[PDB]
């Protein structure tokens, strides 16, 4: 029943009695594991942000990340740091601006690199965790730019230097494969691969269309770069499956997230990041609730899980609250991670019974991106 | 009130979340910070890109294309927030996409977000 | 109103009405090309030829289509120059733009107001025409007369003939028809781009009669086109200041603006520019990335495979509008041409054909 | 109607007229006596906003952005604004710049951008009389607390840093000319302190006007026009000094609380506790029943007093859980009335205290209302 | 809560704006943003200067001074804010003045707000 | 027994013979009537002390006895930091280790060596009694057994609580007896919460049950050579004291100028200042920290001397951290810690205080 500021406060008793002497100092978090979670709050377009460093485990903040305006964060699966890419004005949101990336000690949460990006290239978006992209190596950070075209920054971390831009088609997102490769998604409706070297244009190479003009693949789909697996859900629920660990992609069988008589009765996926993969269990946990057509961005009271193989159903968790956006921990028994925007709460549930564990209140102004380690 | 609803406009009152010209607005209107309906507030800068909807009025009982022009170089306002997304597409259709910052063309490369005009730029169609 | 117009019809294909007798107004602005010239001349199609059959202009004879519905020249409620006639808008208006090529010796080449009224005179069609509606003798005065026949060809192009809003956009916005997917997303580009800028009628609202100009003067920094300035025989030194040439304009900051053209018919009535310098409608849309791309192919015209040029008038650009900060990807070049293809009247969507092949 | 159907009205006649406008950057209307600012700290947030408010319509007419706690300041005569900011350069970590704005009042555009070296601002919960402009609108003064008490002199006029000023333990800076302003000491007296171009400044002391167990506020009232300082203590005192002369001549205290109402738990509480009107020589005081030590806590009550007698001319109960309040110096006053908690500035009629309009939205936690005194 | 009543001290919750150590705090406790009662969060600096307070434990009958010490050189934590002032003064008294940022003394010469801790820096007078 | 070994103490405290000359005992440098400091003028003043050959000035300040029994044996805290030791660079362990050293150093007492002072035990009948009691027999003729014996008793007499009554004013008012002036309770405030609480209190956090004020840590604070001691110590024009550095063991040159911080208490009647002594006036010695946070000019002078304080004999590991506060005291502050200090004196040396 004890809470942590219960268990702190009886202990800072017992240390009074006891005489016990202790130097006020700066804390180092815990090693980063598997339940460790991120939160970052856009603060609905706000200047300045902030990212809350969580252990999921108790419940409680170990620390925080302050960022300008709309920045991405990565995280690297094995734990060594975490990363954002990050911009500000000489004057809060006026004057000359500076986009740059910060790479952190994930425990000191000191900055061991501030790497300057010229000419203000980054795409300033409401987050999408795959317009910012590591390899999988940790060596590489990949970002999105939109203006004046579709284009993606290679950002050397070893070496703490912007590299250059690679141009690339009508295309978005970032899902890195390699140290020299990445897919992204294009207007047409197929994947490209682009292969970059050192130097000159990257080698570029189309799939298969997979989605027809009118089936709307959502802004936040799951990528588990472990895995190669890409996991693309529609407005309707349809989840499209890409393979992309032999280097080349192989499309999965689809699978329907709702069932017809569901989609009869008003029942679509809504929110931010309204899609989840763990990869040992090969799941898929999708945000869903019964919503007109063009409410996709608003939050869902429920979240169906499945099994990626078959697509069987294998839950369907009432929430409790309005969720946003969900992730899952990518250790054995997971934790599903469930955050709301609008209370700025992530709730922490079992992802196997669904029920609510544990919360975490005052998340900032409105947090909307939960992202996790795969350190397995 | 029941946000999953679906949404519907009214031509009463601009600075209220259902006015029919927001149907694809994300962020704050502009009315609210000493703008107008289809002008910046004092100190801010007018981008020339937008996002565009199809909003029907149920006045006039014609559908309009609605240009969201953004007003940047000052933090968000914090006033008369609203996000509906009416016809909204996803990133890779980026003409419907209304959570990119749309403040290309701004005077003084002004990128920041401080609130959203609603003009009317044609007929629909 | 309907007689004189009929007038002005007569008069519009009249060869009576040049010195030598070899051309009327329809020899330069031909009925069967969206009212331009289709007669291939030492530039190509870039200038147009006069009655002498030797002197050729210096701007690209443009379409009368819609030319009506372009206010008469003022200044508009944000204090800027609109309206008027001439890619430099030096008439105010078509009544007062249609005596100028008749006199207009490098044009139709009359030698006076005085000579025009003769040949009026001989006409017996035009004594009755016009003293129905003017009065007796007004062919005997010859400011009278040249008055009145400036005034006939005005109310012609005044016609439906002229501007009959049966584009297949036209249509699309009745809902006869709906745009291609294609066409659509052009339709899309166009309003949500910087093209919406300048070539809509309105800043916001709708305007009832859209003919896809805002009527304002611009200086998009366009080159010399080469051919043409030889041709016309203006001189290595000769600077077109655009705007600036209209007399009561004095002030630098107009030199080198040019009146932005109505796009409808746009796909069959090139070369493009007011110098026709860019003969393919796909290289004029290019011709925007200059300010935009960062790639060195938007630096390079297509038609050439050189530098587009320095701008004949380097200064007074309109860099706010043109530097969207944006590039047209090739998809969106195509939807745009699809969707200004759109813009064709439908007695010209044969030409198109032949345009498009 | 409310201002937002007034528009929708409008805007939908010009549709049906086919009306053009051209979209563009709106100018805020002339600076009047019922123009309203409401700076808003943000609970010590690294960037603030402040918000400029017709208090006529009840309307936003513009904001301004600023840094970490910045201090706002407005000529009252209505010729422009201003305030002394600070940003880093990474959020709040990182190289600090100190600096002032000077905006014009129409187009809020910055008219001057005046880097202040070796990042000398005090960096504190924002008080008004920390930072503070000379009658003539030329100079402004700054304060610094560290390493210790200390001025800054900023020429608006030549846009410059001119010098720090030494001091001795005072606080609070109340111009009285363009070279002259006064400091409250900690031993009880007022400082004058008059400054050259150069020199150390020439600084006398008045008498010692309050004992060391009486507490004085740091948010007193201050007109520069009538030269009136209004001073309460925790317990509703009032101290006023007189400084139109160009030198301090102390008033006598009057007490805005009955002594009944002392007895059962009457005191001030708030931020801006106290208001005071120049022409009717009036003070407004947020007043509520609390314990002793809850004196930053907002207060439901406000108490008006005439100034040259004390005696009680009003008690409003404001409705709302009001921090701050301010009043306009025009004839007919408004009561401005600020809920940090609300972040809503509510609007009253000062002589009957009835609420007019709010304009709520004001940010994170606003704290602080200025108005000008053009009259 | 009655915010205008008299502060009661508990020694049972650290994170509750009633805790006994935190009877002149103003802003943020450090241990809701990853610090401890009388630790800094990770990436910020410890200042060395404070304002102090009596505060009495319940748990032992004493008075003690605090030293409320901020963490510095981040944007304000945004959890777990509370306003105390048991025995405050006006600036002029600095020393139990608590609307001053005490971040003096810090590394880096931060000087942004970040949260407060509250240590027992010595028995009450 | 610990009676017995204490009163043992107490007459080899104030006895002569332990000198060479037997002009000096522990009492003469270590004076009861001036809270176990030296009184006597040499010719640096009061700064350093004269030996036992009348001519030999030492080149440190003769250090209060008074509360030395509560500084932990030399070691390294928990937080990584030398802490605790006897003289003002720690080179004794403790107590019993530190007494041997002035009995045989050359410029103090000046015996010989350890035989010489068993011999001169041995001289004396009361001595035979007394350490055969507590040592056994033999003890007095064994120089190194003996040797060791005094040094026992010196310590334990040190630990007794006339060393360290715990009876200043300050003690009275914790105590709840009476009540700080507001002059002094507003020096108590500032002592607790600027710099001065960051080495001159027992503990970080937290209350010591028996506070000396110093956390019995090394730090040099930059002071400058007293020209005078100098001279008079004979040490030379190219000496450089350096502190903690010469404590055998230690060979960090980050330790070189660092000393321990001393208690506080009877501070106002212990004058002269600092490890040899260079301010006069307890004023100047709380002064001397403004040089590193204010901004006046004054700051950088020694009112003593109206000249600049002069460089710090060692000018690298200077503790900036602590010392650059970004604070100046004014002149009340530096009242209201004189005021506190005065507080700190032991009840029988109040007199002194005038
Ligand atoms: C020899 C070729 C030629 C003939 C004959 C000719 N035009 Fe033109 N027309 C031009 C060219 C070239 C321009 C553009 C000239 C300029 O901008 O200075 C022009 C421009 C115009 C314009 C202005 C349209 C606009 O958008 O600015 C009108 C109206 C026009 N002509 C009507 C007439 C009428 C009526 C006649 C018969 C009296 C006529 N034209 C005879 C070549 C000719
Ligand atoms: C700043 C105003 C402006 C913008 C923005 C603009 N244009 Fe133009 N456009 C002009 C002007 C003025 C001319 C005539 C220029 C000249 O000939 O000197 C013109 C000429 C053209 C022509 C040739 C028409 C003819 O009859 O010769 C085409 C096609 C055209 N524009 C298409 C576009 C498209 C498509 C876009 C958006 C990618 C666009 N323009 C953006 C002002 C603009
Ligand atoms: C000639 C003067 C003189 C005599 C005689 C003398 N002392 Fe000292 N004492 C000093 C000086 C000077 C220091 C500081 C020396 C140093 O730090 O190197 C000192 C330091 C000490 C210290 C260390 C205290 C501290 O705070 O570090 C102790 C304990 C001490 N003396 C005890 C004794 C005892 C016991 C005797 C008699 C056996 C004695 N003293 C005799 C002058 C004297
Ligand atoms: C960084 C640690 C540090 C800080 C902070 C500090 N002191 Fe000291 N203090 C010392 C040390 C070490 C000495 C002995 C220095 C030496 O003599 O080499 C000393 C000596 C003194 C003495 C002389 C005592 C004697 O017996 O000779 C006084 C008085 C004194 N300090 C008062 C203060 C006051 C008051 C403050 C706050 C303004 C303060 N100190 C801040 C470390 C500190
Ligand atoms: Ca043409
Ligand atoms: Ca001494
Ligand atoms: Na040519
Ligand atoms: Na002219
Ligand atoms: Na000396
Ligand atoms: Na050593």
């Amino acid at each position: 029943q004890e809470t942590q500021g219960q268990a702190a406060a009886r202990a800072a008793a017992a240390d009074l009695a006891a005489g016990q002497d202790d130097e006020p100092r700066i804390l180092e978090a815990p090693a980063p594991d598997a339940r460790r979670v991120y939160v970052n709050d856009p603060a609905h377009f706000a200047a300045v942000t902030q990212q809350f460093v969580i252990d999921g485990e108790a419940g409680r903040v170990i620390g925080m990340i302050d960022g300008g305006f709309l920045p991405n964060p990565v995280v690297a699966d094995d734990g060594s740091f975490i990363a954002h890419a990050s911009t500000v004005f000489s004057r809060i949101a006026r004057g000359e601006r500076t986009d740059y990336v910060e790479v952190f000690d994930p425990v000191t949460l000191l900055p061991t690199a501030d790497i300057e990006l010229p000419d203000a290239p980054r795409f300033l978006v409401g987050t999408y965790p795959w317009m910012t992209s590591l390899t999988p190596d940790g060596k590489t950070l990949l970002f999105y730019q939109f203006s004046p075209a579709p284009a993606v920054g290679v950002v050397d971390l070893e070496g703490k230097a912007f590299k250059r831009m690679l141009d690339v088609p009508d295309c978005y997102h970032i899902f890195p494969t390699a140290p020299d490769t990445f897919f992204m998604h294009c207007r047409d409706g197929s994947l490209a691969k682009v292969a970059f070297g050192t130097e000159g244009t990257p080698e570029i190479t189309h799939t298969e269309v997979f989605h027809p003009e009118d089936e709307f693949l959502i802004n936040h789909p799951a990528y588990s770069q472990k895995a190669g697996r890409l996991v693309w859900p529609t407005y309707t629920g349809k989840i499209h499956q890409i393979d992309l660990s032999s280097g080349d992609a192989k499309f999965l069988p689809a699978v329907e997230a709702l069932t017809e008589a569901e989609r009869a009765d008003g029942w679509r996926p809504g929110g931010w990041q309204q899609v989840a993969y763990h990869r040992a269990l090969d799941r898929i946990y999708l945000l869903v609730d019964q919503r007109d057509e063009w409410r996709h961005k608003t939050a869902s009271r429920f979240v169906v899980v499945l099994d990626a193989k078959t697509g069987e159903r294998l839950a369907k968790f009432e929430m409790g609250h309005e969720i946003d956006s969900i992730n899952v921990s990518q250790d054995e028994k997971p934790l599903l991670y469930a955050l709301s925007t609008g209370d700025k709460t992530l709730y922490i549930h079992d992802a196997e019974s669904g029920e609510e564990l544990r919360s975490v209140n005052q998340l900032g102004h409105g947090p909307q991106v939960i992202t996790t380690a795969d350190m397995g | 009130t029941d946000p999953r609803a679906k949404w519907v406009p009214q031509d009463n009152d601009i600075q209220a979340c259902d006015y029919w010209r927001h149907c694809s607005i994300d962020g704050n209107i502009c009315d609210c910070s000493g703008g107008s309906l289809t002008n910046c507030p004092p100190g801010t800068k007018l981008a020339t890109a937008s996002w565009v909807a199809s909003c029907y009025n149920p006045t006039d009982g014609q559908s309009y294309l609605i240009a969201y022009r953004d007003c940047c170089g000052y933090n968000v306002s914090g006033r008369c927030p609203c996000l509906n997304t009416e016809g909204e597409l996803p990133v890779y259709r980026p003409e419907f996409a209304n959570d990119i910052i749309w403040c290309f063309g701004a005077e003084d490369d002004a990128m920041t977000y401080h609130c959203t005009i609603s003009p009317i730029v044609g007929k629909a169609s | 109103d309907d007689a004189l117009a009929a007038l002005g019809a007569q008069l519009f294909v009249d060869p009576a009405l040049s010195r030598n007798a070899t051309q009327s107004c329809a020899t330069c602005h031909d009925p069967a090309r969206a009212f331009t010239d289709p007669r291939e001349g030492k530039a190509g199609l870039a200038v147009s030829v006069g009655d002498d059959g030797q002197s050729h202009g210096d701007r690209n004879t443009p379409t009368l289509g819609y030319a009506a519905l372009v206010p008469a020249f003022h200044r508009d409620a944000n204090g800027k120059y609109k309206g008027g006639q001439f890619w430099d808008g030096r008439a105010d208006d078509l009544k007062q733009q249609a005596g100028q090529p008749m006199l207009n010796p490098v044009e139709m080449a009359m030698p006076d107001r005085a000579a025009v009224a003769a040949r009026l005179r001989d006409d017996p069609a035009y004594r009755t025409g016009f003293e129905a509606l003017f009065g007796k003798g007004v062919l005997d005065d010859p400011e009278r007369a040249f008055d009145a026949a400036a005034e006939a060809l005005a109310a012609y192009q005044a016609t439906g003939e002229f501007s009959p809003f049966d584009s297949k956009y036209d249509r699309v916005m009745r809902g006869e028809e709906k745009f291609t997917p294609l066409e659509e997303f052009g339709y899309t580009v166009f309003i949500t781009w910087n093209c919406r800028l300048c070539h809509m009628q309105r800043k916001q609202g709708v305007a009832e009669r859209e003919t896809f100009t805002n009527f304002e003067y611009h200086n998009i920094g366009l080159p010399v086109n080469e051919t043409a300035r030889e041709a016309s025989g203006l001189g290595a030194d000769h600077v077109d200041h655009g705007l600036l040439a209209r007399p009561g304009i004095e002030d630098p900051a107009q030199s080198g603006r040019f009146k932005v053209p109505s796009l409808r018919n746009v796909a069959v009535t090139g070369p493009y520019m007011h110098n026709g310098v860019f003969t393919d409608l796909r290289t004029a849309i290019l011709f925007y990335n200059k300010y935009t791309s960062r790639r060195p192919e938007a630096k390079i015209n297509p038609e050439t495979g050189a530098p587009w040029g320095e701008p004949e008038v380097a200064r007074n650009l309109s860099l706010a509008e043109l530097q969207s900060g944006l590039m047209l990807d090739d998809g969106r070049v195509d939807a745009l041409v699809a969707f200004l293809e759109t813009l064709t009247d439908r007695r010209y969507e044969p030409l198109l054909e032949e345009s498009r092949a």
